[PDB]
């Protein structure tokens, strides 16, 4: 089964960068699905902060963090990262990876990751 | 690893190893000629579809759910290539015809008179 | 919308297929299978792969049969024709060595053309009774038994047909799948399938009733048959232990060269000196008794609560009612009734010798075996028995055509065509600049 | 893209049929997931596309979406089902989420 | 001022070419023309193609001829060689069905060696006067005719030569074009050209003056020749309606067997059972005459007068003066002088039967036809005529060769080589 | 389908058409070998020129006003390939020589040690 | 002018590669077999060179650059000596015991290049 | 340092190789070598190259040899077999001359089955003594020679074996290198090499001891050998001047025909009218003596000892000790002892004729040559001598099994395989 896991979350100082990352060796190596990140603050639902067509490198970051959520992936390592810069002091959320599995239709966001949380603060 | 080493593997993992006496005289000539014809048939199809030199070749032909309606996550991480070949064997010629048409249209656009020179 | 056709080349799939295989390594087999043998074949196990095999529909067997017939006939083309010997033969009793009768042979005289085409000479030769047919009742006039139906070709004395191991190899684009299940019976699915380019070496042995010098079963004795409850099918019993058998003709046949004509000559038996007995053959008695009992133990799993018994062949000519084999170039026809007689230090099987051999089912062709001088003894192992079927269940040492001798070695191999090109959906559209 | 939390509050008594409404600002597929989880823990899909009931989930607890109208259906409320219902604008890049329905049970 | 060279591969063009076609499907034709075929019409109309055809220069006719001869020679290789029979024969008048004067037959006795060379036997068989030649005057001593010049091979009784349809198919890179003009005369431009992979299925039926079996013209009767004016050319007449012809040997025959040597045996006529009138070949008076008149009306397009006449064939050997039929295993040689006799109820043609024949116009390798046991009846469709032109204008039912028989069906097909590479100008320079 | 006009985009169908008793056996082997020779001959010629793995290729060789002296609209719309090839621009050996030379010069320029462009 | 450049320097001879290459394909029973064998082998030799070039990444090329460096052990010469003074026939012998090594290195390099390109596709 | 491995294709290099050459040009050679030649053959001079040629190991000699024999044997298949003639012969003294004194011929009568089976007739023909063997002592019972070991095939009457020149041509992927050194002399480097696709025209002449029609040396007399210093080796002396030789059979034959079977007849000498000498050759005396003097002047550079002698071919059978000429359809065996007798207006070589000819040195495959009607004269050009060697040196005419004659035309040619791939260092990385 898929086993995506989050890593390197941090209580980053406001405006600091942190190399949040995940890996999912059990899942297909880009041959399928796509990278997707989502996050949620306490008392919040979710937002599709970032994505990438992992088969290659076609990025699709959300406007909310257009200047920071530079999602990237290494198909070769069955791994991905979102080393956002200039964290807002308000950017405190759990973040998790998902598999954008699809069938000639919008993706299902399957195999949600462990969701390690960060805690950016001033 | 090995020739056909991935035959029992799922398609995903398997895709990572794609880099792997006149009586007698007539039989030998037939064998040699046939081997050449088979070689050329595969290279010619890859050429005509715009996949010459590629083990992995993307195309501009969309997947039609009628050929198969499965999710990538239940194909690449689940079934073997032998099974896949059987599942869509009935559409083999359809796919090939579409690939040829797409490549020929791409070439016509390449040399169209407008917005070329 | 978001799924695209992607072409993959080098995909590990294959199809059942029939192709022409090539044969890899003085004599015939050695000059025909001129292609060198791979000194270090690489057998690749296909993990989590199963495949369907069927030894009774295996075209590798059929192809081997055709190659053998072709080689045999091609090898005999540049040889002496014996058509000139179809002349009426004047035959007497034959009294070789001492003042007695050599049973099984006759002393025949005949009028043969000398090198000059006008004059003729009278020559003598000894022949076996099995090759000679009486022209009329109470007559002393005989003919060679096969001049009625075809030409008889003398085998070239310089050409050996002794089996050597040979390998069948697939051409590029093809591979041979091999079944490595120790108890597989030859049909249906086989797990643990491996891929090879060439088969193991096998020998083109042409015996009947008892298979000689083959491989042994990896597991216990395997009884292989198509639809075993069908009395119309042949049962191949593949032994896991061999039985040693030795056949001897303890005498010296002299050789007389009779010129036929312009560079043409016939080799006749001259005189026979030695122990005049019927080419006796010795098979271990205790080995046989135990071996046959073991076969029955397994045969009873298909035919439970029945008394399994054995009888000698019920009929046909002395090509099938006997154990025919060709060891030293001397063609033996041994009586196996001493073995297949049961109610479930050695057993002597008397044997006859024939000199004109109608091999396989060619019918319109015949070969004459030149006499072999010296005292000949042959040693071989029995590696499988051929039985036919029909509160007693009776089996007999019957058999089919010669394809069955090779089915027993090629039962584990299948030929497939490799099809490396294929497609599948993914989620990456061609970039197109 | 956008979608409203049409059922921001959605409590139901055990064994009662229920659905957590979603109102999209545009027609879209309406994949949804249950937040049957601890904070900073994985969510799980309810269904994909318009009606692709999730694997390893009750099929009974599902309904098809149409146009801009959708809901995360439940055959019956149960404590086991007491998870928020998150609705995604599953047509859009970086699809927008409606705030999840409380969907208490 | 800004045009550039562009190379195109896959260009739909061709050039005339001569290549090897393959022949597609106990019968010899069914063994040699081994490739299976499905219907696969594939009649692709090219719409605007007007191509030049020429049936008189068509290499397929010659290729068909060479392959047919090759098949016959190959088919006769594994058969009995009738050499021990080139002996003096002591012959008398054949007697059968209570008559000792059977015209055309001799009762011949001879000494032939048996399988055992030291022994010989005296054998008897009946032979035709067209197979046997007298050795001297005032003598019963005879010889077989072809023992004078060559070997005689007995056709194998187990081998069928029935002219089942065969198809000629192009190799990859080649295509066969068809002329679909209902009034095409055999040469020149043909509009409405279509492309196929194989021919329609041609029956290799052999004849000498009437063209038997095959298709009929879909138009009116067509007169075709390399040159109508030139008296040195063959004129083929392709009828649009068939003429039904029936031939028979209603009498029974028995066969005997002589063991000429080991394995081999010679088959020969035993006895004749029945009357002694042979062949009885006929067509209706209501079909002939009118058919011939229709041909004349078409001849009048080239010969616009009332002095047209049909005369009996001229001299030469039997193979060119009479009408050969391949009725079953026997060869009929029919007298057609009763048909070609006119100036501008059924008609019976007597025929003779021959057993030792020289095929086509070749010399040697004579073939011997074993007799048919029992009686034989053959029914066939006359589809055309082979006519020549030997003031008034006389036509004769003869001339030509053995290839003209196939020109009559292959005239509508042409073989071309595809040459899919060419150059044309563009507006784009290489980037 | 050689009718229509030169502005055809059916080219793939004329490409896939290529490459699919000892007397008989020799004739059939000759037919197969020859079909292969011709296929390879065309591919090599295209391969020497810069047109490799394409059905339509442009070059650096200008079109000569004396080969046809026609406009592009006349050529592509009022003529088909059979007429084009049979009547005009039917001295192709000139063009072939120009194409081979131009391509070798280009390829040589690309590895000049002074400018590894 | 086939082999016309055989005595020319290696550099000069690079302008006749098309001439030398365009003449590699062209330009009773036993006789027919000998001629079929000759034609079939000419085709096989042509194709084996094309397959090898494809293995090294030389698809449709007469001159190919690589990612494999030259080893001074194979030949310790400079460019002004090897391209300008020597002819091909004069140094081909020097590499006769290194040819298989070089070919193996070119194959390995191509495999690594393809893997990087395979793992990192270009989409959209 | 830069320097990356650059791959090149179309590189003008080659390696020694052996392949099958094709032959290019009723007549047998014309029928077989049906392939046309280039009306204007091209030749490329390879400047600044050196190539090692070795004629003694040149596989073209062997290949041409095998193909010539194969053609000959195939050419004799579709015609008359003479096995039925292997019967006891009467062979009385021939009476063809006016005084019945030829003594080289016998009048042989025999009982033969005619084309009609079960009918035999007494037939007769004249035969040469060289083709007839006596069956026993003091008995006028004779046989043809090749009846006990093999069988005789009659030469096909419509096929000419005239040695019209033929050319050998390389297949694609191969080329033939030719040596243009007029003084090459034998195995070793040639410093002037050109490339051709086809060899010059070579006439498949079958003489022995003396070479007949062929090319002449372009330099001085060239003496070629595998090793001139070893005995047991053939020495080929290639002259730069020809010597005219005129050979004839000054008498008139008439042919008789004995039917054998359907499609077959035996042809034999019926009668011969004329004088007694069967045949002879005319060699100008001064030309011959001058020619040997020139040969000796060159021979002396390898063999400095004076008083070099020539002897009349040692000994052996009448295939070795004499000359051999296929003159029209007759095979002459001329005595050359009149030439090779010396120590350092014309010379008559008496000649014998045979009709049963052994092919090369094969066992069996005997051919019978029908008599040629009327009188015959052949004129040919002697181009060289085939000598063997055994104080002073002794030279004798001799020769090998035909290959040595063919080595005299193919000595300047070599077959090489073209190898278009190679690599070289360059300054550009991928
Ligand atoms: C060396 O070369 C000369 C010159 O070509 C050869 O002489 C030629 O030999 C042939 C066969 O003997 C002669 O052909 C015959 O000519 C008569 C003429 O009436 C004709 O009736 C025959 O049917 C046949 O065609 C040819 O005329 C003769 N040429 C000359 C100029 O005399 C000579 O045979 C060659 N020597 C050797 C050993 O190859
Ligand atoms: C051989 O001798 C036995 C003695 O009983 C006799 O019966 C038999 O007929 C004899 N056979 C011949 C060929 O003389
Ligand atoms: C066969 O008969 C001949 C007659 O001469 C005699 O010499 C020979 O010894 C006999 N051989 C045998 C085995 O009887
Ligand atoms: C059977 O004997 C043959 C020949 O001696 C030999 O190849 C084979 O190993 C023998 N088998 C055994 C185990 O005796
Ligand atoms: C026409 O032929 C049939 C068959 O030979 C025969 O029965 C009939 O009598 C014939 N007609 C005439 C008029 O003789
Ligand atoms: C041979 O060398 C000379 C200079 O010595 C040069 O001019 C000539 O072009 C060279 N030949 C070839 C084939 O390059
Ligand atoms: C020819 O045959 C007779 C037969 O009587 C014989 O006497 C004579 O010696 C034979 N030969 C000669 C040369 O006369
Ligand atoms: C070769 O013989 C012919 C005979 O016609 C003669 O013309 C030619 O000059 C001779 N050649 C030599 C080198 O003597
Ligand atoms: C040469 O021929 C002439 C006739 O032309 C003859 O007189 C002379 O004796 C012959 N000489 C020689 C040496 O053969
Ligand atoms: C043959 O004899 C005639 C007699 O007139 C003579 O003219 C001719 O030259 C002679 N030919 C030969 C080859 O001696």
């Amino acid at each position: 089964x898929x086993x995506x896991x989050x890593x390197x979350x941090x209580x980053x100082x406001x405006x600091x960068x942190x190399x949040x990352x995940c890996x999912x060796x059990x899942x297909x190596x880009x041959x399928x699905x796509x990278x997707x990140w989502x996050x949620x603050x306490x008392x919040x639902x979710x937002x599709x902060x970032x994505x990438x067509x992992x088969x290659x490198x076609x990025x699709x970051x959300x406007x909310x963090x257009x200047x920071x959520x530079x999602x990237x992936x290494x198909x070769x390592x069955x791994x991905x990262x979102x080393x956002x810069x200039x964290x807002x002091x308000x950017x405190x959320x759990x973040x998790x990876c998902x598999x954008x599995x699809x069938x000639x239709x919008x993706x299902x966001x399957x195999x949600w990751x462990x969701x390690x949380x960060x805690x950016x603060x001033x | 690893l090995g020739f056909l080493g991935a035959a029992g593997s799922t398609m995903g993992a398997a895709s990572m190893t794609l880099t792997v006496d006149t009586h007698w005289g007539i039989k030998q000539l037939q064998a040699r000629v046939l081997a050449v014809e088979h070689y050329l048939r595969d290279q010619q199809l890859l050429g005509i579809w715009g996949c010459s030199g590629k083990l992995i070749c993307t195309t501009n032909v969309p997947w039609n759910s009628t050929w198969s309606n499965k999710t990538l996550s239940e194909i690449w991480d689940n079934m073997t290539w032998l099974q896949w070949d059987k599942e869509i064997s009935n559409y083999t010629q359809i796919i090939y015809g579409l690939l040829e048409e797409s490549q020929n249209q791409q070439e016509k656009n390449e040399t169209d008179n407008l917005t070329c020179d | 919308e978001n799924l695209w056709v992607t072409v993959y080349y080098g995909v590990p799939v294959w199809k059942d297929a029939e192709t022409t295989l090539f044969c890899a390594s003085h004599n015939v087999w050695a000059t025909h299978c001129c292609v060198p043998t791979d000194p270090n074949p690489q057998e690749i196990v296909l993990e989590n792969v199963t495949e369907n095999f069927n030894m009774w529909k295996n075209n590798m067997v059929e192809q081997m049969h055709e190659d053998i017939i072709s080689l045999w006939d091609q090898s005999l083309k540049p040889c002496v024709k014996l058509t000139p010997l179809c002349v009426t033969l004047n035959c007497t009793n034959a009294t070789a060595s001492n003042s007695s009768i050599i049973e099984g042979m006759k002393n025949c005289s005949f009028n043969i053309t000398t090198e000059l085409r006008d004059k003729r000479e009278k020559k003598n030769a000894l022949f076996y009774k099995l090759d000679i047919v009486q022209l009329d009742g109470n007559s002393s006039q005989y003919r060679l038994i096969n001049c009625n139906t075809s030409a008889i070709t003398q085998a070239c004395p310089k050409v050996s047909f002794e089996p050597i191991p040979i390998h069948y190899c697939a051409p590029a684009g093809f591979a041979i799948l091999k079944c490595n299940n120790k108890t597989f019976t030859g049909t249906g699915p086989c797990n643990n399938v491996s891929t090879v380019q060439c088969t193991h070496g096998i020998k083109p042995v042409v015996s009947t009733q008892l298979l000689l010098n083959g491989s042994l079963a990896e597991g216990e004795i395997i009884i292989r048959s198509e639809n075993i409850t069908d009395n119309g099918k042949t049962i191949l019993v593949h032994l896991n232990e061999s039985v040693k058998i030795e056949c001897t003709r303890p005498n010296n046949k002299t050789r007389t060269s009779i010129r036929i004509g312009p560079g043409q000559a016939f080799y006749a038996t001259g005189q026979v000196i030695g122990d005049i007995r019927e080419a006796y053959c010795n098979i271990s008695e205790s080995t046989w008794n135990e071996t046959l009992g073991k076969v029955v133990k397994q045969l009873r799993k298909h035919f439970p609560h029945k008394n399994i018994t054995f009888q000698p062949s019920s009929g046909g000519d002395l090509e099938v009612t006997t154990h025919s084999f060709n060891c030293g170039g001397e063609f033996f026809y041994c009586n196996t009734s001493g073995l297949f007689n049961s109610t479930w230090d050695s057993i002597t099987l008397p044997c006859r010798i024939k000199q004109i051999i109608n091999m396989w089912q060619e019918v319109g062709r015949a070969m004459y075996a030149p006499p072999i001088q010296g005292n000949i003894t042959c040693v071989s192992n029995i590696t499988g028995l051929i039985l036919t079927r029909d509160n007693t269940e009776t089996f007999r040492p019957g058999g089919g055509d010669m394809r069955d001798n090779w089915r027993s070695e090629l039962y584990k191999y299948k030929v497939v065509k490799i099809e490396p090109l294929g497609v599948a959906p993914t989620a990456c559209k061609r970039r197109v600049v």
